[PDB]
């Protein structure tokens, strides 16, 4: 037979999940980042990234726990990444970088890595030493070769 | 935007990986023994993140290889050795399943290594590392591999002969494939080759045994055997095996001694006079797969047709002779219409033989012209015999004799009008169809001219 | 600032959700259709359709219930609509129609209604009376005007 | 595909709709009293699903309207009426919130009606039906509405006076908006019109009050008032009310008696001789919003400049006269550079006055021509006042200033000019016949110097 595939359904489901979160009903997992509680959907926060997949569905002790501990990340960064997962839109400003980049390296989401790399691309010849240090630490090939190209353009 | 960034005070100069390692190694030990209900995944991944920043991933790497190979040396190897003859294969698959779930968890909690070390240093993934270490430690032991191979070979033989387990052999087959990473080298060198060779030996024994001096039973039961083999392979073994086995079957069960089974005095090609559609159809459809196989059946058919033509053409009553020609032709084309699938090569060889003996006699054309004379002495049926009669005409290379005699008979069938129907006398020309026609028409149309 | 929006994220999230369902982990709601149990994610099955939104997140008694009895749907139809929700692909054949049509009306999902209308568009001058009766019963304007156009073409 | 379909064996006709309507009505009544923890959602929807499928949509709609209006007559109307003077605007907000959540649940369990009956019968949705029945039944009562109007009006009035709970009024104010469906008709006819009316009356009492006979204090406190009003409206009222209230403020507080606050003998435009940038800047920036407002200050300052100009022109020492011209010009352009924002109309009208009296003097060009000669009798400062001296030059309509040539002899023959090189520059500042006749005599002294 001929199967019918709809493209708008995925984004419709995403908006529906956003509306559900805004209504604040059917929340199941609560994360403590730095003493600040942020509530989220467990299954939604299980298919977004591999880290959360190995967290909410890995099979470790973390499953049967309502409150979980998310350290090494900043509350603003966690709110930003949850917002991205829930509506595929990342609001990147000057303040919410170098804490969003380390959080993105934590959770290993390629989309946030690429978005942060673009943001540092836009605002990159006065502070290239520390940016190069950060890129070498977190080991992003794209950031490194773009920085090399920028040095060449200099 | 005209704002400075200047917000990167980051440093990971803390040498305490030994502590984060010992803890991670205890975690791996606990996962190996299936105590995952009480380990903090987030903290375990944190231990993993720190080593990445500290660039001590190599210590975690060497340590991970060491811990997995240590757990494989102890509590897996002799775990299946102690069950080598007792409930074997099941223990191997169980151990394999436990190892698979353990390595899935280890990759889950150490997943950073799979994203910046494994990718950026051209080394095997954690999952692939577990698969490889299983392939190098548990299987290909030299005793586990030998026993595993024998158990699969013996079981698939008893199934070939008895009833044995089918789930386990399927699990092991799948394990052998997935142990070859993308490929199937483990399958090829572990179970494929011994199974293929033992099947070759078994089928050669069956080939020497089956020849028992019968053809229909032999060919039908060979069809049953090959169907059983393909059904078994699709059920238990893996799909890529289904190609080479069937070929080996048709290499050893029929094509090994194909020439001696086409002809045997007691039982299908030799006595095709039975005329059974199934009897020859099954034999054709079962020799169709073997390359060059069609040639031997064509040769046997050709020999029989040559002998029949020699026997029947060699003179004899003028009309029963051609009746024999046409009835043999009808019987032989019956086979190609209902026994075979109108194979081009078979049609070609029948045509060639018919062109051989029919023209071998010089009186044939005379008899073919007489046929009509006897014929002219329902009307739709007569038209049908014209089509069959026109078939031989195309075969004759000496149609000159036929038309010359047909013109000689044309006078005899015209002057006193031996022909029953005049209108058909033009139709046979239309089938026969200028000089082939006008000389046959000049005499007749003259009788039309003088009739006014 | 500039916000970065990713389009592949929604499809990736649906694919990950399908993978999680196939792994059969982190299931929360179980539906008894006609004595047959079908297991599904509650929040995933809470933003797909308004019916399920009112069921799981409405606030009625159905919330605090692991097993939920759902009627007015056939097990094949329930499985088909769950498959659509999980991967946005609807496999429509002869058997799964007039059972999927009512199921689509039960959940009031416009996409499935449109897909069933298209399937009836393709296979429609021998059984027009019963199709017209069905369309009038379930009150689909699009199906009715398509049937009128088909009668005109006749 | 060549397969027959023939798979529609459907039949549903039955008259059991009333028996299940009894159950659905009991369920709706239970939801009205907030007992939703024990009602099977799917069964309630199924009842509605069948109700709609058997074409009994009208019966269900009439029953729903009847049950919602019956719950509004009893347990809402006197529920807030019995609290009309006790904790009002809090009990009504609670009733509105309970009704809103109840209607959300009812729309949730009766959602089929909102998809195929409401849409295909050109009627109002269940949510809008609840909103309309609330708007018609509990508010616009004639007693509840009237008391609501008093409570909101008195509260905002006390706030202008005392401290009130803006948040409470925000709830009622917003409820009033959302009760108008898409629009704000209920807001316009229930709170917007009385509020604006009270504000008008209060502000007219205030306007007759503050005129106390001061300008700087008055204008600063008026600025504080409008800033309070706009913040007050944004904080407690809705966001579509800020524009009309701001216009009423600027119409009734300052534009009612703008002509009388621009000049008063005790206090800004009248006595602008103080020269304070803030003193006139506040008045400008606070009369800028009113249409025609700038005209009154334009005329007031124009009259002052005319009176100053007449006395200034009235002649008198030749040098001090032009000194008065220049420094009055400097003082008045100071206002436009630092007190105002260099308004085009303001600059135009000062230019007009300057064009009026500067040529009201026949000897003015003679004095203007003398200036240079007296000046010619730091060098950068000399260039600066030349730019200022040029400003009056353009204003004169009687340049035919012949006297520059009459003087040209007396600053050349004995060379009263201090610097010869600049003596050419002033021609360039002045810039053929306007220049050559000024150059023919001078350049001749350059000719005979070889």
């Amino acid at each position: 037979n001929n199967t019918y595939r709809s493209a708008q359904h995925s984004q419709a489901l995403l908006r529906g999940l956003l509306a559900l979160r805004d209504s604040g009903i059917l929340f199941d997992v609560v994360l403590v980042v730095e003493g600040r509680h942020i509530e989220a959907h467990r299954i939604l926060l299980a298919a977004s990234c591999d880290y959360f997949r190995g967290m909410f569905a890995g099979g470790l002790k973390e499953m049967e726990q309502e409150e979980v501990l998310i350290h090494g990340v900043s509350y603003n960064a966690m709110c930003q990444i949850l917002h991205f997962i829930y509506t595929s839109e990342l609001e990147l400003s000057l303040s919410n970088v170098q804490e969003t980049l380390v959080a993105a390296c934590q959770l290993q989401i390629p989309e946030i890595i690429h978005f942060c790399c673009d943001f540092l691309m836009s605002w990159v010849e006065e502070n290239i030493l520390d940016v190069y240090r950060l890129a070498e630490l977190f080991d992003l090939s794209r950031l490194t070769e773009q920085l090399d190209t920028y040095i060449l353009k200099n | 935007t005209k704002m400075r960034i200047r917000a990167f005070p980051m440093t990971m100069d803390e040498k305490y990986v030994n502590s984060i390692w010992d803890l991670l190694k205890n975690a791996i030990q606990e996962i190996q023994r299936k105590n995952n209900s009480g380990l903090s995944f987030e903290e375990l991944y944190r231990n993993a993140y720190t080593m990445v920043l500290h660039k001590h991933g190599e210590k975690l790497y060497t340590g991970l290889r060491e811990v997995v190979t240590e757990h494989l040396i102890n509590k897996v190897r002799e775990d299946v050795l102690n069950s080598l003859n007792n409930n074997f294969l099941q223990t191997l698959n169980q151990a394999w399943n436990d190892h698979q779930t353990a390595m899935v968890m280890i990759r889950d909690i150490l997943m950073y290594m799979d994203r910046v070390y494994v990718q950026q240093n051209n080394v095997e993934n954690v999952y692939n590392l577990g698969l490889i270490i299983f392939r190098d430690q548990v299987v290909r032991y030299g005793c586990i591999r030998d026993h595993l191979r024998q158990t699969l070979l013996d079981m698939i033989a008893r199934e070939r002969k008895e009833v044995v387990d089918r789930g386990a052999i399927r699990n092991a087959c799948q394990m052998l494939m997935i142990l070859g990473l993308e490929g199937r080298s483990v399958y090829e060198e572990d179970f494929e080759a011994p199974f293929l060779e033992m099947s070759a030996e078994f089928f050669q024994m069956e080939s020497q045994k089956f020849l028992e001096n019968s053809a229909s039973v032999y060919i039908k039961k060979v069809e049953a055997r090959i169907n059983e083999e393909i059904e078994r392979v699709m059920h238990c073994l893996d799909k890529s095996t289904e190609e080479p086995i069937v070929k080996v079957v048709e290499r050893e069960l029929i094509s090994k001694h194909m020439k001696t089974i086409v002809e045997m005095e007691n039982s299908l090609v030799h006595m095709l006079k039975n005329g059974k559609t199934e009897d020859l159809g099954c034999m054709y459809k079962l020799f169709s797969r073997v390359p060059n196989g069609l040639k031997t059946m064509c040769e046997c058919m050709s020999s029989y047709l040559r002998e029949q033509g020699k026997a029947l053409v060699s003179e004899k009553n003028p009309v029963d002779y051609i009746q024999g020609l046409l009835d043999l032709k009808s019987r032989f084309d019956r086979f190609l219409l209902e026994s075979f699938n109108n194979d081009r090569l078979f049609k070609q060889t029948i045509a060639g033989d018919f062109e051989y003996f029919l023209n071998l006699n010089s009186r044939s054309p005379e008899y073919l012209s007489l046929f009509i004379d006897d014929k002219l002495k329902t009307e739709q049926e007569v038209e049908t015999i014209l089509d069959k009669a026109m078939v031989l005409f195309r075969f004759m290379q000496e149609k000159d004799v036929f038309e010359r005699y047909y013109k000689q008979h044309l006078a005899r069938r015209l002057l006193t009008n031996k022909s029953v129907s005049d209108d058909s006398e033009k139709n046979m020309i239309s089938k026969l169809k200028c000089q082939f026609t006008s000389k046959l028409e000049g005499m007749f149309r003259d009788m039309s001219i003088s009739n006014t």
